[PDB]
RNA sequence: UAAGGAACUCGGCAAAAUGACCCCGUAACUUCGGGAGAAGGGGUGCUCUUUAGGGUUAACGCCCAGAAGAGCCGCAGUGAAUAGGCCCAAGCGACUGUUUAUCAAAAACACAGGUCUCUGCUAAACCGUAAGGUGAUGUAUAGGGGCUGACGCCUGCCCGGU
RNA sequence: CUGCAUUAGCUAGUUGGUAAGGUAACGGCUUACCAAGGCAACGAUGCAUAGCCGACCUGAGAGGGUGAUCGGCCACACUGGAACUGAGACACGGUCCAGACUCCUACGGGAGGCAGCAGUAGGGAAUCUUCCGCAAUGGGCGAAAGCCUGACGGAGCAACGCCGCGUGAGUGAUGAAGGUCUUCGGAUCGUAAAACUCUGUUAUUAGGGAAGAACAUAUGUGUAAGUAACUGUGCACAUCUUGACGGUACCUAAUCAGAAAGCCACGGCUAACUACGUGCCAGCAGCCGCGGUAAUACGUAGGUGGCAAGCGUUAUCCGGAAUUAUUGGGCGUAAAGCGCGCGUAGGCGGUUUUUUAAGUCUGAUGUGAAAGCCCACGGCUCAACCGUGGAGGGUCAUUGGAAACUGGAAAACUUGAGUGCAGAAGAGGAAAGUGGAAUUCCAUGUGUAGCGGUGAAAUGCGCAGAGAUAUGGAGGAACACCAGUGGCGAAGGCGACUUUCUGGUCUGUAACUGACGCUGAUGUGCGAAAGCGUGGGGAUCAAACAGGAUUAGAUACCCUGGUAGUCCACGCCGUAAACGAUGAGUGCUAAGUGUUAGGGGGCCCCUUAGUGCUGCAGCUAACGCAUUAAGCACUCCGCCUGGGGAGUA
RNA sequence: GUCGAAGGUGGGACAAAUGAUUGGGGUGAAGUCGUAACAAGGUAGCCGUAUCGGAAGGUGCGGCUGGAUC
RNA sequence: AAAAAUGG
């Protein structure tokens, strides 16, 4: 059955830009969200919203594309998993491509990028890398 | 057998001992012959072999490697064919033996004419006479 | 693998096997036993010596002896060289070092080591055929 | 019966040896039953002290039966008598049984199992001249005869001859 | 902190308790009594191997390999046992006993143990001289002078390693002679040589000649404690005396380019090509290969390349090797999805709130010896080397903070998963019963010269009347038509009809439970055909077998027969190209079109679950896959690591 | 007197070496017999199983396409 | 839809 929805909506996020769709509608959860939010705001995606229907609700994201059609996420990557959890120090903290992308990552002072991670001097569960 | 190492070893140190004790090993009876001033001497040679080296040796007349040869001349014919399918196998020759000077050694001579021998076999029917010579027809 | 299935079944690699089995074993006569000690050459005896035909498509009479190592582990060893002054009985220093062609033939004969004499006229290269220099 | 210990002899024939009870322990192989008492070891008398029990009785008493310890004596304690020698292999017959009374006990016979074959019942087979009987007061999962001979794996070719 | 399950059970002082003894000390450490405990798939037990570590080699790292020298810890002292002395030993150069082995003996008895430093024999491819000295440091005794110290400080031997400097430097075309090649012009060795000029690293000779040396002790002077005072004690300042190395390093002066260059390679990898000799011979070779007459690969020569007191070969480790892939690989056809279910352990797990702080993150403190790697500085003329100071190295320990995520606790939710209600189809399974066609055989009637079969024939059956044809009877097996990439089942598989028992699946509501889920090692079951056992049955077909043909042969293919078997019941066997050569679950990603079972809305549109075909993106070595993925992702399981040997022993 | 090394006796376990003889495996040539596979390989092949035959293989039963002209 | 092997 399900056993990761973070990497099932990072997985959503991939195919939907692979076929360059502009709209993508998954099951909401508060981590969900915040990977959004943090989305929206390093600007991999144009926009979040949520809808607070009945069951779990549900997160809408629309998509951001450049010029030419070019596709501003070029990849999203699962880094912790159900099957090998991966946790990093402050000093030890990843730059996703050279620092061009981002890593998500979740802290104890909120899921945050990696740059606020360095900034504050914190670690965590690296979530997702995403340039 | 089990002790030959330690017997080429004895005889190496008894060598080194004694100049005047020889082994060597005889190609054509591959058999190890020991060389000495005298039956004393070989004999002393021998049981010190036996009991200082614990090398228990039995010693004899040395075999004599002999030779063989043709007392009288014949024109003789060698035929080999197998065709019995596909590509076979197939050889002919006449050849006049002779017994040469004695010391002369083996002497081979190709009197083909007409090529009915091709000239690239010719070297190969020298090559199967000094075989099947080396091996002995008689002894 | 799952890391799960990895966690309980860890990797294993491949074991390498020696190219040159017989000088990686000495024999402990007081305690009659095999040793395992790493040498770079062995003495032997040469229990038969002669010559070999290649295997296909080479073809020569290549000089070889039948050689019982210092540790009793009977080999054939290669001759290098152009002549030889080996028999039966002579003792010898080999290395490792099989030739392509013999089949059996896994070592060399050190030349100029032991019994084995040089090579005769050898000029270049002489180190490896243990000649003196002529001057 | 010194020393020896199968040198005897066709052959260990005879003899010697083992032998009871308790405890420890016990192999190949096997049809899983066995082999097994395998083998190989230890203990065993007497006195005293302490002490768990069982049967029968109101109890006493009587009877059975252990355990621990400390002692004593001899060359030796199932102190006599009675009471397996054991082991490793091979052939044959599966096995218990039967036999030449009175020179042969076996590898011979029998055997459970297998197969062939005859027999529809007043059966076939068998005794008898017959009557009358056995078979059988049975009825083909039965009865008679031939051959083989537990069990396991199997059982080839020939119907010219009789 | 190590390998093996082709080692799964181990343990009886064993696990605990009570008492006693014992030891520096707790304790089954030991002994009595009470109980049956204790360890183990988180790998016990057993077997194999091994001193451990700081470190060392390698690698970009992650890692892999190793455990010389030097330092720490452990263990041992011919093998085994034991104690005595002693603060300390169950004691390398101590004791006792036993054993093996040397030597002395007067035969009664005694002595001994180089895994201390040299050395001997032996083994080996291989590893040093039976040196000087206690002068420095350290240790034992003593108040001290001092004595002992094969620790140690230094010589000898070894290119064994690293580092440093040499074997000359400048001008030198006049391109000398000579070697090699040559198109006979010349080209090259070549500024190389010769000749001139210079230098002395180094070498030779002669002088000067360190530091390492602090000292201790002795002797004067003071000063502190205590004493009535004194000697003495400690301290401070002073003075003579102490070096094996060794007259060694080093410095100064003089003489000479004179003593001091070898090794491998030159086909590609890979820097460097020509000639002669040889002729699949001799030989080379790390791999591809080279050598049979004009070889840049063999041998020599000239030249060239790489290094240089070294250069090559061999052995071993890491790398290259992403070739065990955590970083960082795979399983349709290349090796690799168990034949398939049911399921235990383990792994993993839907949404929200409160709480905890084990994982996670962030500080402080201690510690991670010295030496070593790395960075900086300083000293040997530089370097190796030496010293100093930093830096780093923990999965480390205590302690204070944070709360998103994983984990624990408590409480809610309905989407997953099940239950209810309304329907649907099905060769899903088991057991009885009933049919019709055909094959075989049997009994009759008619009827006669063949039938059967092959490429052709023959065997065979028939003339004792076959085959053909008509009627009936006996028996076994399979179910024509329907029938379809149709249906059902986990797979194997399931096809005449009827009845009885029974499993699963799909569709629609959203009453109900409220995460109850997914996967699944070990287990436990099913599983085509053949085969096996017992008993039954026996038509057809048909291994074996027998004839007849074909053929050079024909232990086959073809023909005529024909036993097991094929069938049934109950057991066993457990394998197939058991295949979609594609594990299960879940979600996401263009479309066109058929078909099966449903459902909703107006012949049409939408929809759920299957079953086919075509086809984007993406994937793939290609072929191809493509909402029934071989795409994009996450969880779990199984499996692979060149071919053969071998699915063998 | 207790404990107690070594030693002695006994039946087992494990490991290694060796052994008349024997089984298949690999390698080596220009050996002998056939021709099973690759083309429709001249009977499509292959998988499991059974049986038979000097040998490759043949035949039976079931399975696969990794076969199939017209 | 008869039979027609083999070739370092
Ligand atoms: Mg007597
Ligand atoms: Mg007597
Ligand atoms: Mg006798
Ligand atoms: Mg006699
Ligand atoms: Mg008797
Ligand atoms: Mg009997
Ligand atoms: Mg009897
Ligand atoms: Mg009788
Ligand atoms: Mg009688
Ligand atoms: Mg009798
Ligand atoms: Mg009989
Ligand atoms: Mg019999
Ligand atoms: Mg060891
Ligand atoms: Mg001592
Ligand atoms: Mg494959
Ligand atoms: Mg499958
Ligand atoms: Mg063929
Ligand atoms: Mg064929
Ligand atoms: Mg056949
Ligand atoms: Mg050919």
């Amino acid at each position: 059955t399900m056993t990761d929805p973070i990497a099932d909506m990072l997985t959503r996020v991939r195919n939907a830009n692979m076929v360059r769709h502009e709209k993508l509608e998954l099951p909401a959860s508060n981590i969900k969200k915040e990977i959004a939010e943090i989305l929206k705001s390093e600007g991999f995606i144009k926009n979040v919203e949520y809808v607070e229907d009945d069951k779990q609700g549900v997160l809408r994201l629309f998509l951001k594309y450049g010029q030419n059609d070019e596709r501003v996420i070029t990849g999203l990557k699962r880094i912790s998993k159900p099957g090998l959890r991966v946790y990093a120090k402050a000093s030890e903290m990843p730059k996703v491509l050279n620092g061009l992308g981002i890593a998500l990552v979740s802290t104890s002072e909120g899921v945050i990028t990696d740059k606020e991670a360095r900034k504050r001097n914190v670690g965590g569960e690296i979530i997702a890398y995403v340039w | 057998k089990a002790d030959q190492d330690k017997m080429t070893q004895a005889l190496v140190k008894l060598q080194e001992e004694d100049p005047t004790f020889h082994a060597h090993t005889d190609e054509e009876t591959g058999q190890v012959i020991i060389g000495g001033m005298g039956e004393l001497h070989l004999d002393i040679l021998v049981d010190r072999m036996k009991k200082e080296f614990n090398v228990e040796c039995n010693v004899g007349a040395p075999m004599v490697s002999y030779r063989e040869t043709f007392k009288s001349s014949a024109q003789v014919q060698g035929k080999f064919s197998r065709q019995s399918g596909g590509r076979g196998q197939y050889g002919d020759v006449h050849i006049e033996f002779t017994p040469n000077e004695t010391g002369a050694g083996f002497e081979f001579e190709n009197a083909i004419v007409g090529g009915v021998v091709p000239r690239e076999y010719i070297p190969s029917v020298e090559a199967g006479l000094k075989d099947a010579m080396e091996n002995g027809v008689l002894a | 693998p799952t890391i799960n299935q990895l966690v309980r079944k860890p990797r294993q690699s491949k074991i390498k096997k020696s190219d040159s089995p017989a000088l990686n074993k000495g024999f402990n006569s007081k305690k009659k036993k095999f040793t395992d000690l790493n040498s770079p050459q062995k003495r032997g005896v040469c229990t038969r010596v002669g010559t070999m035909t290649p295997k296909k498509p080479n073809s020569a009479l290549r000089k070889y002896a039948r050689v019982r190592l210092s540790n009793n582990i009977e080999i054939n060893a290669y001759i290098p060289g152009i002549g030889h002054n080996l028999q039966e009985h002579s003792v010898v220093l080999v290395r490792g070092g099989r030739v392509k062609d013999l089949p059996g033939v896994r070592y060399h004969i050190v030349r100029g080591a032991l019994d084995t004499s040089g090579v005769d006229g050898r000029r270049q290269g002489r180190s490896l055929y243990g000649t003196k220099k002529p001057k």
